[PDB]
């Protein structure tokens, strides 16, 4: 069972896949491939909850049923830079317009 | 001949399957896909009555020798017998496992024979309704079943492309002579007239077993079209045609001697009046009508 | 050319609706014309009587969106072997995003009103070009002439 | 190999290359930095478009129950427009 993720920090959003059986750590090394920051500089979250590096994605609640290609699960990302820690901050997407009269 | 249109009967609301003249020359019966049998005056084309019962559309009608009874053959798997005076279903003849396509009383008119999509030929008792014999006739649908002059034989035709003669008495296949869309015995007794779906009619001496005549020029590839002998005046072969015409051949010389125009769909049934030079003809969904044609010979 | 042949050779088939659409099975008769059959609700299946050499395709019975069957457009029963029915697995295709976006808008908007959407005339005509089997049957006849 | 797709409101979207080359419009913008700037398509739409790309690649030639691609009413029109422009 594969999982499908958006990794989101500030105004960047990564689309990538993993296994339920992957660890948070091995997903920090995927993010290292992309964003070129080591796993000691990353903290990944789900909602508010800091995810531990030894639990699988599955154990963190990320299942084939809740992390689909057409509806991926959101993973928050905040970095450390030496003695400086940023708090998770995700800029929300734009809203659409109010739906038009003929679509009601 | 000079057959010209005289009457047009437009009663059925769906395609017309079969038209038969009564042996007493008095009546024309029509069966239709609209589930109804309708009786017509043969001479003045007058609406006599509607007969209802079948739960699906009807495929063939046949008169008894005494003109008092009809057999119908239906998609609803039933053959039913009717008193023609009343409109009243005397019997229902269950036995076939699929659509029943053809039917005919024996000359004695105490038997009925029928053919079905179930690939079988059945023989029935008119008094009781007991199916007597079920012949394992073909390996494909039966298109026509007819009794001979003294009612001792049966001819059948099928989509296996074979035509076959049965000894009524036992049920043995006496003889076996593209699909065969239609088959029947000549009045004079000796011959058999058979249509194939290669646009062809053929006359056979069933005893000797060779083909003596071939009638072409009409269109016959999909539908099972009913063909006839007319012999009141001259001797003709009559047939419907998918090109919407009624064809007439000099029986002996094979020449087309007339084509009757009027029908606006496949003409699927022709009938030749018993004592007089009259033809009935019936067409399908775009037409839905019966036409009567009266000639000088 | 794209039509059922009248083999008269029976074949037991399982119409298996593995889509979220209400499916309409559609038999191509002997002259190539499409005949509607009874609808299958989603996540249902049905043993049904057909014949060898016959042709089927399947659609959303409500909008006539096309569906796949055993990974392809057309289904053709063969002879049952060893007493085994044949499975027609009705599947969704991967619609293009555009095609899907049209499906959704079509179902939200009465066609007497497509043109009160503020979008290019191009999209109006894409909207109005409702799916139908005959257009597809035509398209599919022609790819087989390249193939 | 990943590519950056920047929306009209600033949001950057980092998707596999193969995924983004679903669009011919995108394949062209990459050739004429491996980023791509949309000047009208905003984040809620471009994020959906990206979801489409991952739906497409996965379920194409799967042989499984392909699920429906869901589209909220509120986003259908813009997404139609975008898809039309990206041709995907």
């Amino acid at each position: 069972m594969d999982v499908f993720l958006m990794i989101r920090r500030h105004k960047t959003t990564i689309f990538t896949d993993a296994k339920e059986s992957s660890t948070v750590f091995e997903l920090k090394r995927i993010v290292e491939g992309i964003l070129k920051r080591p796993p000691d500089e990353q903290r990944l979250y789900k909602d508010d909850q800091l995810l531990d590096d030894g639990k699988t994605l599955g154990e963190c609640g990320f299942t084939s049923q809740t992390a689909r290609p057409q509806a991926p699960a959101t993973v928050g990302l905040a970095f450390r830079a030496d003695d400086t820690f940023e708090a998770l901050c995700i800029e929300p997407f734009s809203s659409p317009p109010e739906l038009p009269d003929v679509m009601k | 001949p000079n057959y010209a249109l005289k009457f047009t009967l437009a009663g059925h609301t769906k395609a017309v399957s079969s038209v038969k003249f009564s042996p007493n020359g008095e009546w024309l019966a029509s069966s239709s896909a609209d589930k109804l049998i309708k009786i017509w005056g043969a001479y003045d084309g007058k609406f006599e009555k509607t007969i209802s019962g079948h739960k699906l559309g009807i495929s063939d009608v046949a008169w008894s020798s005494d003109s008092n009874l009809l057999v119908s053959a239906s998609d609803d798997k039933t053959l039913k017998i009717w008193d023609v005076s009343s409109g009243k279903c005397l019997k229902t003849l269950k036995g076939h496992s699929n659509y029943v396509f053809c039917c005919n009383f024996n000359p004695q008119s105490n038997l009925i024979v029928s053919g079905s999509f179930d690939e079988s030929v059945r023989i029935w008792d008119v008094k009781t309704g007991k199916c007597l014999k079920t012949l394992p006739a073909h390996s494909d649908p039966v298109s026509a079943v007819h009794f001979n002059r003294d009612g001792s034989l049966i001819v059948s035709s099928s989509y296996d492309g074979l035509c076959r003669i049965w000894d009524t008495a036992s049920g043995q296949c006496l003889k076996t002579l593209p699909p065969v869309s239609f088959v029947k015995f000549s009045p004079n007794g000796k011959y058999i007239l058979a249509a194939t779906l290669d646009n062809t009619l053929k006359l056979w001496d069933y005893s000797k077993g060779k083909c003596l005549k071939t009638y072409t020029g009409h269109k016959n590839e999909k539908y099972c079209i009913f063909a006839n002998f007319s012999v009141t005046g001259g001797k003709w072969i009559v047939s419907g045609s998918e090109d919407n015409l009624v064809y007439i051949w000099n029986l002996q010389t094979k020449e087309i001697v007339q084509k009757l125009q009027g029908h606006t769909d496949v003409v699927i049934s022709t009938a030749c009046h018993p004592t007089e030079n009259i033809i009935a003809s019936a067409a399908l969904e775009n037409d839905k009508t019966i036409k009567l044609w009266k000639s000088d010979c | 050319v794209l039509r059922s042949v009248n083999s008269r050779e029976p074949s037991q088939v399982i119409f298996c609706n593995r889509s979220p659409r209400v499916v309409l099975p559609v038999w191509l008769n002997f002259d190539g014309e499409p005949q509607p059959y009874p609808t299958l609700p989603p996540g249902t299946g049905r043993r049904i009587h057909s014949y060898r050499g016959h042709l089927w395709l399947f659609r959303d019975a409500g909008t006539h969106d096309g569906l796949l069957v055993n990974q392809t457009e057309l289904f053709v029963p063969s002879l049952n072997v060893d007493g085994q029915p044949i499975f027609a697995n009705i599947t969704l295709p991967v619609y293009t995003l555009k095609e899907r976006c049209l499906q959704v808008v079509r179902s939200l908007v009465k066609p007497e009103n497509y043109r009160r959407l503020d979008i290019v005339r191009s999209l109006y005509e894409d909207l109005e070009d409702h799916p139908n089997v005959q257009k597809d049957l035509e398209r599919l006849t022609q790819e087989r002439i390249a193939h | 190999m990943y590519v950056k797709l920047i929306s009209s409101d600033g949001h950057e979207f980092i998707v596999k290359r193969e995924h983004a080359l679903t669009s011919g419009t995108i394949k062209a913008m990459l050739s004429g930095t491996n980023e791509v700037n949309f000047r009208e398509i905003p984040s809620h739409v471009l994020s959906k478009v990206c979801m489409y790309f991952t739906y497409k690649v996965r379920y194409t030639n799967s042989s499984t129950e392909i699920p429906e691609f869901p589209i909220a009413p509120e986003i259908a029109l813009e997404l139609l427009m975008a898809a039309n422009f990206l041709d995907c």
